């Protein structure tokens, strides 16, 4: 008598006081579907790791093995790993022996999944590189943050003035200018959604 | 001019839609070409013009599904380049490389200009 | 809003010509390497 | 300020979020940094229907 | 007999080889109106 | 269709930084301040520009 045909509302071909409210509801519904595309256009127009505490890094034996993620030995990062994580060192023999560049080349060609190095050298070999290769969530992983220094003789006379001069360069933004000059880069659901929608409609 | 519908739709969406439509037509025809012909004609774009009432019920549900899928396809279709360097301080020009080649007139004012700015 | 400028970090102070400078700096660096500072930052700054 | 207490008053260390710059390190020795940062600007977000 | 109803094409409720091409033309038409909004959004925005 | 195409439409909040014209050119309309007698006061006293 009523309701069911009205409840159909927006559909294919498929009286009394009912007709007026049915027309009003149909107008509201068609306005709603018209605005559906509007909000879709307004709204419309991702990380595989979060830290060394991840199960994959912490536990070398977890399903598939990481493809020999490694680092350049004989440095600071290697000492950090060998000291604070004396379990990663056992699963670190299959590292990239040569300097950085070979590791980047191997990473591009799916040889290894992750590279752990300095946060400035590698951050440079993440923007100058063609295409785009990204670091883990920016500088959110940065572990034991320290700074590049200027080694001096133990208790030297020049330890005091150099420091002062260096601090001056931070005040006048000269170091910022040098960083901008020498460290500038340019890098800075289809089938799945279709299957999900089909399954939802079928259910 | 159009040359873009294959990117978000390709063969996958077309095959999925065709398989779903044909399976639906066969199933709801059997549980009731010929009647299936116009039943499939209903499941096409918008439309072309007991057991039966609830059959119309699931047909309406499938039509809501089809309309929603068409809306999603339209929303995925609306999409949109690059052609400009930045100037004289762009990283591409700031860092020389064999990939990018730029030159000026030899022995001219530009050669004079790029010989006093040591930086 | 904006990007960081004048990127100079914090620091424990001490009086000029004081014997605590070397040991305090050493302890701070050891804490940085040990992961203690990361844990402290997680406890008292992040996760809000 | 705090520098007044440390330099001549009743103090021996200044454990506080103290920045490092040239005009301060001349008379005060600074340990190695324990957190990195930079000056930045805070503003009120616009209310959003 | 034909043509006029087909010429109506996108509209409100209204030989054997005519139905197939009519359906094809209707599908092309609805695709065209669907892309109408797409090009409007691309050009305007 | 024209109404729907007119409907789809879309802000402002962030500044540029320390060289934005609003801050570069002082005016009574815009008021910004920092902590008195702090490191920021030291920084905005050596950059003469
Ligand atoms: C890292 O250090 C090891 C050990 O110091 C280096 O191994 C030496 O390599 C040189 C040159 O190939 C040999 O003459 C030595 O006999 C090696 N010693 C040992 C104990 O292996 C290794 O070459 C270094 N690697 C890098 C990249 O610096
Ligand atoms: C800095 O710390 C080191 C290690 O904790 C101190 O080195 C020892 O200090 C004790 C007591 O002052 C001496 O008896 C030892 O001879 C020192 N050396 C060693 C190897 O134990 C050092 O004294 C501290 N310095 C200051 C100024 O506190
Ligand atoms: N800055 C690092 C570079 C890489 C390494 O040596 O491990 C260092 O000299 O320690």
């Amino acid at each position: 008598w009523l309701l069911w045909a009205l409840v159909f509302n927006n559909s294919v071909p498929v009286g009394t006081t009912s007709k007026i409210m049915v027309l009003v509801w149909a107008f509201f519904a068609v306005i709603f579907l018209a605005s559906y595309t509007a909000n879709l256009a307004a709204f419309m127009i991702v990380d595989t790791v979060s830290g060394l505490s991840d199960r994959k890094f912490q536990r070398p034996q977890e399903q598939y093995p990481p493809l020999k993620f490694g680092t350049v030995p004989n440095g600071s990062t290697e000492k950090n790993i060998r000291s604070n994580y004396p379990d990663m060192h056992s699963y670190m023999v299959r590292y990239n022996q040569p300097r950085v560049e070979e590791a980047l080349t191997q990473l591009k060609a799916g040889k290894l999944d992750a590279f752990i190095y300095d946060a400035a050298v590698l951050n440079y070999m993440a923007r100058k590189d063609e295409g785009c290769k990204l670091v883990t969530i920016g500088s959110g992983k940065v572990f034991a943050t320290t700074g590049y220094g200027i080694a001096l003789h133990k208790g030297s006379r020049w330890k005091r003035p150099i420091d002062l001069a260096l601090l001056q360069f931070l005040g006048d933004d000269e170091i910022e200018m040098l960083e901008r000059l020498w460290l500038s880069g340019i890098c800075h659901k289809l089938d799945i959604d279709n299957m999900a929608g089909v399954f939802y409609m079928l259910l | 001019t159009l040359d873009s519908f294959m990117q978000p739709f390709q063969s996958t969406l077309w095959l999925l839609v065709g398989l779903s439509v044909h399976v639906v037509a066969v199933m709801l025809y059997l549980l009731d070409l010929s009647s299936a012909m116009w039943f499939s004609w209903g499941v096409l774009l918008n439309s072309g013009i007991s057991a039966r009432i609830l059959g119309m019920v699931w047909a309406g549900f499938a039509m809501i599904i089809v309309a929603s899928y068409t809306a999603n396809l339209a929303a995925f279709l609306v999409l949109d380049p690059e052609e400009r360097i930045t100037g004289i301080n762009d990283p591409r020009l700031r860092n020389p490389s064999d990939k990018f080649i730029y030159a000026t007139v030899k022995q001219s004012s530009v050669d004079i200009y790029f010989r006093r700015q040591v930086e | 809003t904006g990007e960081l400028f004048f990127r100079s970090g914090f620091g424990i102070g001490m009086r000029k010509d004081s014997p605590w400078k070397q040991n305090v700096s050493l302890s701070i660096l050891k804490s940085h390497e040990n992961g203690f500072m990361e844990d402290l930052d997680k406890t008292w700054v992040r996760y809000q | 300020g705090m520098m007044g207490e440390l330099l001549s008053g009743q103090a021996d260390m200044i454990v506080a979020p103290l920045t490092i710059n040239n005009e301060r390190a001349q008379y005060i020795e600074f340990s190695k940094p324990f957190k990195y940062q930079g000056l930045t600007i805070l503003v009120k977000k616009e209310i959003p229907s």
